[PDB]
RNA sequence: GUGAAGCCAGAGGAAACUCUGGUGGAGGCUCGCAGCGGUUCUGACGUGCAAAUCGAUCGUCAAAUCUGAGCAUGGGGGCGAA
RNA sequence: AUUAACGAGAUUCCCACUGUCCCUAUCUACUAUCUAGCGAAACCACAGCCAAGGGAACGGGCUUGGCAAAAUCAGCGGGGAA
RNA sequence: CACAGGGAUAACUGGCUUGUGGCGGCCAAGCGUUCAUAGCGACGUCGCUUUUUGAUCCUUCGAUGUCGGCUCUUCCUAUCAUACCGAAGCAGAAUUCGGUAAGCGUUGGAUUGUUCACCCACUAAUAGGGAACGUGAGCUGGGUUUAGACCGUCGUGAGACAGGUUAGUUUUACCCUACUGAUGAACUCGUCGCAAUGGUAAUUCAGCUUAGUACGAGAGGAACCGCUGAUUCAGAUAAUUGGUUUUUGCGGUUGUCCGACCGGGCAGUGCCGCGAAGCUACCAUCUGCUGGAUAAUGGCUGAACGCCUCUAAGUCAGAAUCCAU
């Protein structure tokens, strides 16, 4: 009984980036960009592309980086997006760019360090990303 | 052949006749179930919608992610000047339904109500209830006191006729509105005597409702003239290279049953339908004689709820008012109708007891920055027009 | 509750108004309204903007 | 816009010869207005302004380019870069 | 069989770009709309609400049932095997 | 390429038939460690349906627009998931066979004109079909199926090929009916009400605790109540965020014209920056109820048939079902 990866308790927020987006990669794993092919907790409705936001798991490949990681399919997590969104405290905010990291299906990071700020939602849901990150929000 | 990929239905068939409402004032179609062991009390009210604003409070919901932290919620302000009882009616039961058989009006009426029974009041003689008054002060109201006994004997439900004082609002209209309110008293004798006492005397909304309880809202929605299928029901648009129109539907029926059916989406009216919204929370019942009806227990400023420059397309509020969490159907200046709830609430979210901490009073006419003119002046400095 | 001061123009900010912008090098900026935000993103200088609080104090 | 022959000056080498800067203005060469043509929108109109038109976008543009008047070829015949 | 230059020739991939799309929203001009003036055409056995039955094997008219209230305006594209 | 004709005669729908195609039964030699029927079934035999393909030529040739895709509504059950249950070679978990049940769903992409198919990924699941092989005065025109042109095989030749390839005009609604909405004469003009009938709406998942527990030698490993959120759908609203700019509101600026400055015209809205009001977005915020009667099944009292038995008289509980609020 290996549970399907899906963050439990995640409140709704504006989904910034759909399938087909190229985000940056922020860790020392050797990849540079990430190409999304699916979203984990996705639903089902005719003609509607799946989408995700800061905090949830994604299935993605790499298209430029070390040749030992290419031509495969990895699970990833988003950590900061460039579209404004609001929390329950009523304040809107947004970063400069889209970025994500490569993880295990159980929830462990592949690399060892994060380069840049991180959204608060990613820290609460994934304990490993929080313990390894620097400045949050 | 069957449909290739399945998909849900566009629009709902429950609200089927999408036509303009028959009457401008909302219509309460059912009152809460009667209970003869409570004390006598009214079960509805009516007011006018002012506008919306923003508040901030602290949450009390054990087990949530935002427990005991500050949230930001939207609210709406309804302006509720007092009402004046005018009479009461009594209904009996029949094998074809309920029906009314008597009415008994008060001795003196106001120009506001008398203006409702006329369409051209200016060039009239205003003889509405002139001869009816002579029933009073004739044989000591014998005719009046017999109808009341009839209600006591035969009737089984009683309702009260009430009207608003529209002269106490910034509206340009002068014609008052009139409606009925049912009493859930405890006995027919009790609820007819209580009705008699309230003749030609105002009743305030704080005797009707009470704070942090759940109510129902009835009104008539906003109007749009005559819209196409894409906006009315919400269907997908056809490709960019379509001849003879693009913003449409492509197939409105199969060859047989050989007629266009009542379930296909077609162009027509949008808006101005009758609607009933339910489960709205009351945050605050503000009095009108108080000059600090927008302060809190932590923000000790002295101010009233009107923004800087009055609600847009509305005047100011100088009367009682209620604060409701969320949105309600209807545009500004439109007659709103409030009534008690039919459900039973045990959900730990409708039973929460709210205590506010801040109420926005900035201008909604733009990117308002300050709360009070005193605050603006002390920040702004001194200007060239201040001599 | 709390209040903040506009980074670019020094105007006061209550809860709910404006937005918060995080730059790449972990520096957080707040803008009271669209006018401040748009000017900042064009690399304009606050010192030369006549209506700013800093411009007034500088002169 | 590019810059073919012909002409002037200079420099390197034992010699044979080779380099550099100018002058000049060739080509069924090239970008692009008027004229000529008619690729796409399978756009507009489709009892039309019109029994073939209108709009944007396009092909060629100093030569196998465009065009007026006078004259010749007449039906199992003429003419045809077909 | 190869082939530099050329092509409004057919086909595949990459960078930049975008309402093609997720998923729709808004603005402007001219009609459509109402009025005064002028004022046609295609088409037409009689006409015009359905379900089942049988029949030239898919009826508006026949048989058995459902039902059924004057006069009208703007759209629509199921049917009249238009 | 032409003319006179043919539904006396083919290619498409419709009609009768069901061999072939699909689906379901009856007997029981045997498989299943032992044991015909937990789960299957040879040799034989009885049926059902018209989403495959055949056979016939009844209706249309003074014409019913002939592949596929896009959008939209509704219907069937031979049930993929969701509700409640009965069986097992059912310890738990994961599964397999059956019942009541069509209320509610059934996806995003690479290749091909494809219907058909095969891979990647998510999900509770990615079930099968009809409506003139639904749907061209609804769209498109990739293929077939006019005229131009190339190749291969055949023919002496004109030319042939259900062999390959490239370019090829898609017309009309104002009439009747049907549907969506909006007026309206008669019994004087109005205000406040009742409700026959018609419509109907919500859906699924996840996290915490129960629990490292019941069960099991171990490895493993549940469920009701409780709490908080989320996916699809429906009805509204504009305080905040975003979009829209003819507010031609304010400012900057190019060319030309008014002798210069100020103030202005023209460049169908000259161009750029900001931009209130209104409209608007799961790109933003709020909200979506409980009574009665039942089916499958499990029971109580109890004969027929001195015993037994949920049924024969009587009766209890009971589903996302049915009817109402
Ligand atoms: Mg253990």
């Amino acid at each position: 009984k290996q549970k399907r990866g899906a963050p439990g308790g995640k409140l709704k927020m504006t989904l910034g980036l759909p399938v087909g987006a190229i985000m940056n990669c922020a860790d020392n794993s050797g990849a540079r960009n990430l190409y999304i092919i699916a979203v984990k907790g996705a639903g089902a409705r005719l003609n509607r592309l799946p989408a995700g936001g800061v905090g949830d798991m994604v299935m993605a490949t790499v298209k430029k980086g070390k040749p030992e990681l290419r031509k495969k399919v990895h699970p990833a997590v988003i950590v900061r997006q460039a579209k404004p969104w609001k929390r329950f405290d009523g304040v809107f905010l947004y970063f400069e760019d889209n970025a994500g990291v490569i993880v295990n299906p159980k929830g462990e990071m592949k690399g060892s360090a994060i380069t840049g700020p991180v959204g608060k939602e990613a820290a609460e849901l994934w304990p490993r990303i929080a313990s390894n990150a620097g400045v949050v929000m | 052949s069957h449909r290739k990929y399945e998909a849900p239905r566009h629009g709902s068939l429950a609200f089927l006749p999408r036509k303009r409402a028959a009457r401008h004032r909302g219509r309460v179609k059912s009152f809460p179930k009667d209970d003869p062991k409570k004390p006598v009390h009214l079960t509805a009210a009516m007011g006018y919608k002012a506008g919306m604003t923003t508040i901030v409070r602290d949450l009390d919901r054990p087990g949530a992610k935002a427990h005991k932290k500050e949230v930001v919620e939207a609210v709406t302000i309804i302006d509720c000047p007092p009402m004046v009882v005018v009479g009461l009616v009594g209904y009996i039961e029949t094998p074809r339904g309920l029906r009314s058989l008597t009415t008994v009006w008060a001795e003196h009426l106001s120009d506001e109500v008398k203006r409702r029974f006329y369409k051209n009041w200016y060039k009239s003689k205003k003889k509405a209830f002139t001869k009816y008054a002579k029933k009073y002060a004739e044989n000591n109201g014998a005719s009046i006191t017999r109808e009341l006994e009839r209600i006591k004997k035969y009737c089984t439900v009683v309702r009260v006729l009430a009207h608003t004082q529209i002269r106490k609002t910034p509206l340009k209209q002068k014609k008052a509105h009139l409606m009925e309110i049912q009493i859930n008293g405890g006995s027919v004798a009790d609820k007819v005597e209580f009705g008699r006492s309230l003749f030609e005397k105002p009743v305030t909304i704080d005797t009707i409702f009470e704070k942090d309880e759940m109510i129902d809202v009835i009104a008539v929605t906003k109007g749009h003239g005559f819209v196409g299928v894409t906006a009315r029901w919400g269907t997908k648009k056809l490709p960019r290279k379509t001849h003879k129109g693009l913003r449409k539907v492509a197939c409105i029926g199969a060859w047989h049953p050989s007629h266009v059916q009542w379930t296909v989406a077609r162009a027509g009216q949008m808006g101005y339908h009758h609607r009933t919204s339910v489960n709205h929370k009351i945050y605050r019942i503000g009095k009108g004689d108080d000059e600090a009806n927008a302060s809190t227990e932590t923000d000790l400023t002295k101010k009233k709820i009107t923004p800087m420059g009055g609600f847009v397309r509305y005047g100011e509020v100088n009367n009682d008012y209620v604060m409701i969490k969320g949105s309600v159907p209807g545009v500004k200046k439109r007659i709103m109708t409030l009534r008690k709830s039919l459900f039973t609430h045990t959900s730990r979210k409708a039973l929460e007891k709210v205590e506010l901490k801040w109420i926005d009073t900035s201008s909604e006419f733009g990117h308002g920055a300050f709360q009070t003119a005193a605050e603006k002046k002390q920040f702004m400095g001194t200007l060239k027009k201040d001599l | 509750m709390r209040t903040y001061e506009d980074t670019f123009s020094g105007q006061r900010i209550y809860p709910g108004k404006g937005k918060l912008y995080v730059r790449g090098d972990s520096k957080i900026f707040r803008f009271q309204n669209g006018k401040s935000e748009s000017l900042f993103l064009q690399r304009k200088n606050p010192r030369r903007i006549a209506w700013t609080v800093l411009y007034r104090r500088q002169h």
